[PDB]
């Protein structure tokens, strides 16, 4: 559904994932930064679009990214 | 309460005020009214003679009626009212 | 002068000084004449006919409205409608933006810079609300020197 | 002690009030025509359409606008049956959206207990199709008898 | 165990603390970085929980607050006894009051403002005032400007002791936990010391100043001939000749003989025909039964004496099969969490400020309140302001309450719990009754102007087409009329003359009280009003209920109350806060006090207020208009927000210009709340990037960062000009209207 | 006015029936599942 | 890493029943069951709203979207020290367990899982949408 894209100047903060509220990041081993670990999205299609990682992400300008596409029943958020 | 047996009864897939009884009315009360309603069964065509039915039924008597019955077929019974400027 | 005559011979202007007073006069009748209420009204008729009196000698334009009309295109009689009282403003105006621009300077080169303009530093303010009064010779000598401007290579642009 | 949870279970989105599993409640909800899981569903959508069609004849014969003149029988038992018509064909459509021709019945088989049960044939593209000719003739026909029973026979009561 | 809990200097009074502007916060203590510092400055000032997490602290912070708030109200007081005393035409007032209009308030002779000291009678120059301060003072047996002067200047003593208070009870002696924590003896003290002793003082003096004095006014005796109020203390013969009970001098009051005080403590019910407010006979009896109740039910709970209710026990005995363990752990939310306390106070507050708007139009308790229209319209419209204002700051401390003080763990099994627990069925159902009083009035509203533009009045819903009459009102008001002949015995009269007792009142030529009709505009408005009540409710309680979590957020409480939004996801999460449904619920407040006050004001301009001419002819201000033109939009719009917004707009050049200057200036605060409401902030942020650029070319950027405000902070903004312009534009409009036309 | 009957018919059809057989047969097309 | 297999016999905390819990997209779509260890009977927050007792021992609950798993999930990894894992169940039977997929929480990296979604450049070096016109690429996922 929604695509959440990591870029190159990620410090591996960790706090995209920690913001996560549907478990969509995930942090795996890097070797680009200090912290030696880079987000991803494996689980994209449980992205709600709340772009909470945005607001937790501390780089100028961010890493983690959601470009709010085509949505489904996943990223409408519904129980019914 | 989870079960992996009964996935609908673990799940909400309730009949919470239904009934099982198979029937209640009688024979005869029965047959008129499959009779009766037969030509209004299908989709299709049920769709069809509605709306051409609900068509003409609406033109009729927009058309058939009077003065009394409907204001717009009455038409004006006064002087009508001048404008200024003498339009 | 754009078909305007003068507020000193409009009939339109002298009609409204005379039913201004007439006005005022018809709130003195309900009261006492040496009354506290009557003088704040027998005040206001002296303002009022110092107010006329004031609009006409000035070489004011009156239209058929009988208001005093203002000419700001820059005509010679008609200077101190908006040319006299617009560099009065501007020097004023410019005052203002001066002494602001050079309080900022003046705290941009401080230990805490954003400590000094929730709390404004009276002693740095007042020494140069003071030098703000000669600033058309500060703005322009700064502006010949290049220190008005800042050069495009050190300014926050935002992307394309 | 005396709220439920919705057959034993808290998570699921309802409670066992007194306004819904009362002894009185769910006797008179389930045998309600619509909630007949084995009567054919021409035959409970005669009586939806009884039902309906009989009570539409009040507010459009004692509100309506023809409703001051001795042909408010006659305009308003034709627009009760209008509301029937219009109604049929919102049945009609909405059994075209939902069911598709050759699909299973979207409705729960299991009861309030664990007991299994037949599919209820309504939710289907062929049972909302007799039911909505079951709405379309019973819905005319209660229209016409309350029409029979007020402006024909004219039944004495307070208001009609 | 109750008992005194207090510790000494808590904190140093100290002006370095002052110096700091963001003390009380962790994260304004670093000083500012951007320009949305300030507003956070601003914001978090008051919120005292987001300071410190020691409740002992806040409840100290909270009551110096409380403390400062009596200084500001008595410095409030002080001005306006020192306005009566200065810049009034009191005496000139209390001399006649039927043809000097009361006006505490005199402008500066400066720019042109002087036309604003308008002839309001009596040799005087001022802006007519509306506050009811003239009729306070009559009613209280105020007679000069010396006791008017001596009250201002005793208030700013009270003024100075609040001030001395706020600054003891937290840098001298201030209070610890556990003496807050005592609910039962505040409220011991609260009913019988303060409600019941006040009563009962105010008794005292409605029996020797308000009475002989009032008495005096009503035999048309000059004021400055009127003895003073210490000489009935003092001459008790004095008083005996206005009452002879008093003649026999305390007796009867230790031996039961109280119907020997039936001459100066009455059951008259009705108003005064000499003035047009109530007896102060039923006034003095109403306050010394009330305080012969306040003060008995302030000896209910328990102390430290035995007897009393400990209001635990009372509360988790009260369960029900229908709740289980419901009313345990309530008392644990109302002794630690103050934001619940503040909703149900605020609650009574702005209800009980509504009570008081009802009952001061219907049963004028002050003399010539009834017929100086201005008065009646000003303190009932400022008194439901008020009221909805309480009521919608009641639901937003319940949502802070939910998201800050809602423990989970102490409330399982309760009646909170449980209300949370099925939230769903009661903002659905609410939703319901909502939509179906939304088209059941308001849709009755658009039929009405429907049929009345389509050239069909018979087929309306008015007095003469299909009636609506309210039979239920309309037998409640022939239940109050027909009282005092079999259900109410010992009255001489009736509660209130808008029932249907006859008793046309005359004051001074103009209607003070006549029965009110209540017919099928009534009840298309009263369906208007119970609509609009039921929506403020339904979004108010949709964000008490929805604070903690919801279907679309579950870790909404994790987010607090003032968060904008979760983000664009499931659709968009925009204003999904509690914050954001006080937001919507002010607006739904200004949508029903509104209608409210306008109700009312055409209510009363046509079927009460008016004049009465020779021989008991009545003539209103609008002449019967509000049954045929208040069931349709286009008569609201014409007759009366066109035909009564003709002196609200051609009061220029008089002395009511300055209500068309603030009505024509709200209507620019309404539109400029337009620009806060329908924007949002990255925009302005961008904007702010462009004129932060111009700066930066010229070297005047400032180091505190210009951005935008907040999307708290700009629906705020937009919501505070919303209800300020739209408030005084109606402020204006019944403050010219209803002065011009009374 | 030459002829004051098809107003009487028009007006009916393109206000209630054309209504009623656009928004019908949009309905069933917006939910078709394909 | 052996993805843990949902038991369907651990009992359910002590709830009086709720309005916010399974709708019918439960019955037709998904619902997820979050199954976590307890030490001993507590009280916590119902995500769908209000409050349950919580079993001593392993506890099952039934939750309708995955960010009530979460928003549970991390409530009792604050407040209480307990690990939680949670499944996605469709309506035919089969039970998608979802969250940690290496056993292992997402904060924590692990060598198992790999990079996806993840660009080797910056924002400031994605091409402009006028030289992808027509294309089913945008400018994020090249
Ligand atoms: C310290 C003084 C200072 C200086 C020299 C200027 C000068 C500048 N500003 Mg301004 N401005 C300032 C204060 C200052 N501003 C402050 C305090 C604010 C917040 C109200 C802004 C908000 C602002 C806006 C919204 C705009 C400018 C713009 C401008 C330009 C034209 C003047 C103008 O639009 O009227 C002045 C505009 C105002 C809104 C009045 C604010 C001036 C206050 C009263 C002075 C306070 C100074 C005092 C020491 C504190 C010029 C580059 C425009 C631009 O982008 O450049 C072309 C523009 O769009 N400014
Ligand atoms: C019989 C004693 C008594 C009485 C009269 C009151 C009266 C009052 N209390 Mg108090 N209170 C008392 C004892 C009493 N208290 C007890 C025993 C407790 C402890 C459990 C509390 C704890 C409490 C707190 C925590 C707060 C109050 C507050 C209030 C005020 C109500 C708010 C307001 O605007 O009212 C109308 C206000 C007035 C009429 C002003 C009157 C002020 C004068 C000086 C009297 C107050 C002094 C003292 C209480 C009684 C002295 C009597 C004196 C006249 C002889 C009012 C001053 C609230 C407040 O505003 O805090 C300041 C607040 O929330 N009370
Ligand atoms: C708190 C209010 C209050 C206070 C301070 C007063 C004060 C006074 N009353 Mg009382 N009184 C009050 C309430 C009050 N009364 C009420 C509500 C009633 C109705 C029962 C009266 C009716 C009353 C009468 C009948 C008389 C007093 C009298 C007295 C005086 C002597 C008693 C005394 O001081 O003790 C004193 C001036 C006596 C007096 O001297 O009159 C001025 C007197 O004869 N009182
Ligand atoms: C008994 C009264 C009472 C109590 C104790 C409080 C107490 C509090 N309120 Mg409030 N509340 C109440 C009633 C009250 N309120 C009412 C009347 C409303 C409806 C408006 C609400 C709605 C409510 C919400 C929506 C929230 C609070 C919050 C706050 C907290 C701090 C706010 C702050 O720092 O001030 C800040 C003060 C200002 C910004 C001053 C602005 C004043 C108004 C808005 C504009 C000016 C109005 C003025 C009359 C017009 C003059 C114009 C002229 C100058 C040109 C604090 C707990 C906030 C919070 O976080 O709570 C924990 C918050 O989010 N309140
Ligand atoms: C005149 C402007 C206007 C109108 C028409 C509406 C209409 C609505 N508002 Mg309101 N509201 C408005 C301005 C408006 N609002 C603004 C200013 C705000 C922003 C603060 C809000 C925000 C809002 C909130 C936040 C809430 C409402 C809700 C509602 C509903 C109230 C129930 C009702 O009356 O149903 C009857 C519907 C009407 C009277 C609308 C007219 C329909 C006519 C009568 C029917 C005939 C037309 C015909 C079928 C055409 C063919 C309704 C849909 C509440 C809601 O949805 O729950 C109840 C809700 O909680 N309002
Ligand atoms: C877009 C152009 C236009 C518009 C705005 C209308 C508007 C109107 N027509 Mg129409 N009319 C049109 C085209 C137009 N006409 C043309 C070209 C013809 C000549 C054949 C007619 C012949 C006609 C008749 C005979 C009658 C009206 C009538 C009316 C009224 C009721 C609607 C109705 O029954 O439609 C009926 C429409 C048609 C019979 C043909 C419509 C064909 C147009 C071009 C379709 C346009 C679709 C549009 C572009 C999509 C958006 C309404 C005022 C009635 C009237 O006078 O009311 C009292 C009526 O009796 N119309
Ligand atoms: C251009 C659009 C259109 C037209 C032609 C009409 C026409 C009519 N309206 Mg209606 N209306 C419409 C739009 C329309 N409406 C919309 C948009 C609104 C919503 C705001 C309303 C709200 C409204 C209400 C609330 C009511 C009317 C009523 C009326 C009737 C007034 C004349 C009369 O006295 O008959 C008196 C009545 C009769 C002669 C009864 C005739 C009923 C016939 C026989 C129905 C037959 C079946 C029908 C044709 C099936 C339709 C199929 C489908 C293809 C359209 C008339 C039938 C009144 C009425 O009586 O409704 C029937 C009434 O109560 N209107
Ligand atoms: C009566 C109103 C004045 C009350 C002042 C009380 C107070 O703050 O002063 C009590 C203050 C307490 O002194 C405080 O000491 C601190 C260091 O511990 C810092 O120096 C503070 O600036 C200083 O206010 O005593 C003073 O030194 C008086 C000067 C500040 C008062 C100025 C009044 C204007
Ligand atoms: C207003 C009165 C509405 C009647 C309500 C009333 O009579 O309450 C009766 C019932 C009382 O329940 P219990 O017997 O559990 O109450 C014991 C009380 O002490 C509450 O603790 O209250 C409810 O269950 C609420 C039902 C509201 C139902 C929706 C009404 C809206
Ligand atoms: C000074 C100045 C200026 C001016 C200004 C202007 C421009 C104006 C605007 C304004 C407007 C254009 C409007 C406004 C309005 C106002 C208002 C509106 C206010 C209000 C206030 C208040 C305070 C209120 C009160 C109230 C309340 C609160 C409630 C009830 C009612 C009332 C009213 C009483 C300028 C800038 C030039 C320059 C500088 C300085
Ligand atoms: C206009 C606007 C702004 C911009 C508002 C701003 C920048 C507030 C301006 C406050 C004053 C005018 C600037 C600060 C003034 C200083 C005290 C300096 C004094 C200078 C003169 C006022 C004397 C928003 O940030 C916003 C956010 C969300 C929704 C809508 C809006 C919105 O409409
Ligand atoms: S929050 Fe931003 S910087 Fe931190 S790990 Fe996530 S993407 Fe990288």
């Amino acid at each position: 559904a929604h695509s959440v894209k990591i870029y190159d100047t990620c410090i591996g903060c960790t706090q995209c994932v920690r913001a996560c509220p549907t478990d969509v990041l995930e942090m795996v081993p890097w070797d680009g930064c200090k912290a030696s670990q880079i987000a991803s999205a494996p689980r994209t299609e449980d992205c709600v679009g709340c772009k909470r990682c945005e607001s937790a992400c501390p780089t100028d300008f961010l890493s983690v990214r959601v470009y709010l596409g085509a949505e489904t029943t996943r990223s409408m958020g519904l129980a019914y | 309460y989870f079960d992996l047996g009964e996935i609908d009864n673990t799940t909400g897939n309730w009949d919470l005020y239904g009934n099982d009884d198979p029937n209640r009315y009688n024979g005869f009360q029965n047959k008129f009214f499959e009779t009766f309603a037969g030509a209004f069964t299908k989709r299709g065509l049920l769709l069809k003679f509605l709306v051409l039915g609900g068509a003409t039924t609406i033109g009729y008597l927009g058309s058939t009626s009077s003065g009394d019955l409907l204001a717009i077929k009455n038409g004006p019974k006064q002087a009508p009212i001048m404008g200024p400027r003498g339009r | 002068v754009a078909g305007l005559t003068p507020c000193k011979e409009s009939k339109g202007f002298a009609k409204r000084q005379k039913q201004e007073i007439k006005k005022l006069e018809g709130r003195l009748k309900l009261y006492a004449p040496d009354s506290a209420p009557a003088l704040a009204i027998n005040a206001t008729i002296e303002k009022t006919k110092r107010r006329f009196e004031f609009y006409g000698n000035q070489g004011l334009l009156c239209g058929t409205d009988g208001l005093p009309h203002l000419i700001v295109d820059g005509d010679q009689a008609h200077l101190g409608e908006f040319v006299y009282p617009g560099l009065v403003f501007l020097y004023i105006a410019g005052w203002i933006g001066w002494v602001g621009r050079a309080y900022l300077i003046d705290v941009r080169t401080s230990k805490k810079p954003t400590e000094k303009e929730i709390i404004i530093d009276v002693p740095l303010a007042l020494r140069i609300m003071s030098k703000g009064l000669t600033w058309p010779v500060a703005a322009i000598g700064e502006l010949r020197s290049g220190k008005l401007v800042e050069k495009s290579s050190n300014i926050t642009v935002s992307p394309r | 002690q005396v709220i439920e949870p919705l057959n034993g279970d808290p998570f699921i989105g309802g409670l066992e009030t007194p306004v819904t599993s009362s002894p009185l409640i769910a006797w008179y909800l389930s045998n309600l025509p619509a909630y007949r899981t084995a009567v054919a569903p021409l035959l409970r959508g005669v009586e939806i359409g009884l039902a309906h069609g009989y009570l539409l004849v009040g507010p459009f014969v004692l509100a309506g606008p023809l409703r001051n003149s001795a042909v408010r029988g006659e305009a308003g038992s034709l627009a009760a049956a209008g509301l029937v018509a219009i109604l049929t064909m919102c049945l009609t459509i909405y059994g075209i959206a939902s069911f598709k021709e050759g699909e299973a019945s979207k409705a729960p088989s299991l009861t309030l207990t664990g007991r299994q049960k037949a599919a209820d044939k309504l939710q289907t593209a062929e049972g909302w199709a007799g039911f909505t000719g079951g709405f379309f003739f019973g819905g005319l026909s209660g229209v016409a008898w309350a029409y029979i029973l007020l402006y024909v026979l004219n039944l004495p009561y307070p208001v009609k | 165990e109750v008992k005194i809990m207090v510790e000494k200097d808590p904190v140093k009074t100290s002006f370095e603390k002052w110096a700091k502007p963001g003390h009380f916060s962790r994260t304004l203590a670093k000083g500012p970085n951007t320009t949305t510092w300030i507003w956070n400055l601003h914001a978090d000032a008051h919120d005292f929980d987001s300071h410190t997490n020691d409740l002992e602290e806040i409840s100290r912070k909270v009551f110096s607050a409380h403390f400062g708030q009596l200084a500001v109200i008595f410095i409030w007081l002080s001005g306006m006894y020192f306005h009566g005393a200065r810049f009034s035409n009191y005496e000139a007032w209390l001399s006649d009051p039927t043809h000097i209009k009361p006006s505490a308030q005199v402008v500066w002779p400066i720019v042109g403002q002087k036309i604003l000291n308008g002839d309001v009678g009596g040799g005087f120059q001022g802006i007519q005032i509306t506050s009811g301060f003239f009729q306070l003072w009559r009613a209280s047996g105020i007679t000069s400007e010396l006791q008017l002067y001596t009250t201002a200047i005793g208030g700013l003593i009270f003024a100075a002791l609040m001030l001395f208070a706020g600054w003891f009870h937290y840098h001298k002696a201030a209070p610890k936990l556990a003496w807050f924590q005592n609910v039962e003896s505040m409220l011991n003290h609260h009913l019988a010391g303060l409600l019941g002793l006040g009563s009962l003082a105010w008794a005292g003096h409605q029996v020797h100043v308000s009475l002989p004095i009032n008495r005096l006014l009503d035999a048309g005796v000059d004021p400055k001939e009127i003895p003073l109020p210490h000489e009935f203390i003092l001459n008790r013969d004095l008083l005996a000749q206005l009452y002879p009970s008093f003649s026999k001098g305390l007796t009867p009051f230790f031996t039961l003989n109280w119907s020997e005080y039936s001459d100066f403590l009455t059951f008259r019910g009705g108003l005064n025909p000499v003035t047009g407010g109530l007896w102060l006979t039923d006034t003095a009896h109403h306050h010394l039964a009330i305080a012969v109740l306040f003060l008995v039910a302030g000896h209910m709970y328990r102390t430290n004496f035995g007897i009393g209710h400990s209001m635990k026990e009372i509360l988790e005995a009260h369960k029900g099969p229908f709740t289980g363990e419901g009313h345990k752990g309530l008392y644990e939310i109302l002794t630690t969490s103050w934001h619940a306390q503040l909703a149900i106070n605020l609650a009574m507050l702005g209800s009980l400020t509504i009570i008081v708007a009802h009952h001061m139009y219907a049963m004028p308790p002050y003399p010539y309140l009834a017929t100086d229209y201005a008065t009646q319209l000003s303190l009932f419209t400022h008194h439901m302001w008020i009221g909805g204002f309480l009521v919608v700051g009641a639901a937003a401390h319940a949502a802070i309450f939910m998201v800050r003080d809602y423990d989970p763990t102490t409330q399982y099994n309760n009646l909170l719990d449980r209300v949370l627990r099925h939230r769903d069925a009661i903002i659905s159902h609410l939703n319901w009754v909502c939509i179906f009083l939304g088209f059941h009035s308001f849709g009755l509203y658009i039929h009405n102007d429907t049929m009345s533009a389509l050239g069909r009045p018979q087929d309306m819903f008015s007095d003469t087409a299909i009636q609506l009459q309210p039979v239920f009102a309309q037998w409640i008001q022939n239940t109050h009329a027909l009282a005092p002949s079999l259900t109410a015995p010992n009255a001489t009269a009736s509660t209130s003359l808008t029932w249907g007792g006859g008793d046309l009142v005359a004051v001074g030529g103009k209607v003070a009280l006549l029965p009110i009709p209540l017919g099928t505009a009534d009840f298309l408005v009263h369906h208007i009003h119970a609509f609009t009540i039921h929506v403020t409710v339904l979004i108010l309680l949709k964000g008490v209920l929805f604070a903690r979590s919801s279907r679309l957020i579950p870790d909404k409480a994790n987010l607090g109350f003032r968060f904008p939004c979760d983000g664009p996801g499931r659709g968009g999460t925009c204003q999904v806060s509690a914050w954001d449904h006080v937001f919507l619920g002010l607006f739904w407040m200004y949508n029903a006090i509104s209608v409210v006050i306008f109700h009312f004001s055409w209510k009363m301009q046509s079927d009460v207020w008016g004049s009465i001419s020779d021989q008991g002819v009545v003539t209103h201000i609008t002449g019967g208009n509000f049954a045929q033109s208040s069931i349709t939009i286009n008569g609201w719009l014409r007759d009366f927000l066109w035909a009564q917004a003709s002196q609200v707009i051609q009061s220029y050049g008089s002395s009511l210009s300055a209500y068309g200057l603030l009505f024509l200036g709200a209507h620019f605060v309404w539109a400029f709340s337009l620009m806060f409401l329908f924007s949002g902030r990255g925009y302005w942020q961008e904007l702010i990037e462009s004129i932060v650029w111009a700066h930066n070319k010229l070297k005047v950027a400032p180091a505190i960062q210009p951005r935008a405000l907040s999307i708290v902070q700009g629906r705020a903004v937009g919501v505070a000009h919303y209800l300020l312009g739209g408030i005084a534009t109606t402020w204006a409009f019944f403050l010219a209207r209803i002065i011009s036309v009374g | 006015m030459t002829a004051s009957y098809l107003p009487s018919i028009f007006v009916p059809l393109i206000g209630l029936v054309f209504p009623a057989i656009t928004m019908a047969s949009l309905f069933i097309y917006i939910e078709q599942d394909e | 890493f052996t993805p843990p297999t949902l038991n369907a016999d651990t009992p359910a905390p002590i709830f009086g029943g709720s309005t916010g819990g399974l709708l019918r997209k439960a019955q037709v779509e998904e619902f997820y069951v979050i199954t976590w260890e307890s030490p001993k009977e507590q009280i916590f927050e119902m995500p769908t709203g209000g409050a349950a007792i919580m079993r001593s021992g392993p506890n099952l609950l039934k939750l309708a979207r995955k960010e009530q798993c979460l928003a549970l999930g991390a409530r009792l990894r604050t407040k209480f020290k307990i690990q939680y894992q949670f499944y996605r169940v469709f309506p035919n039977g089969e039970v998608q367990y979802l969250h940690p997929k290496d056993g292992v929480y997402p904060e924590k990296v692990n060598a198992g899982r790999t990079a996806v979604g993840v660009n080797n450049r910056s924002i400031g070096q994605n091409a402009n949408p006028a030289e992808l016109k027509f294309a089913h690429k945008q400018a994020y996922d090249l």
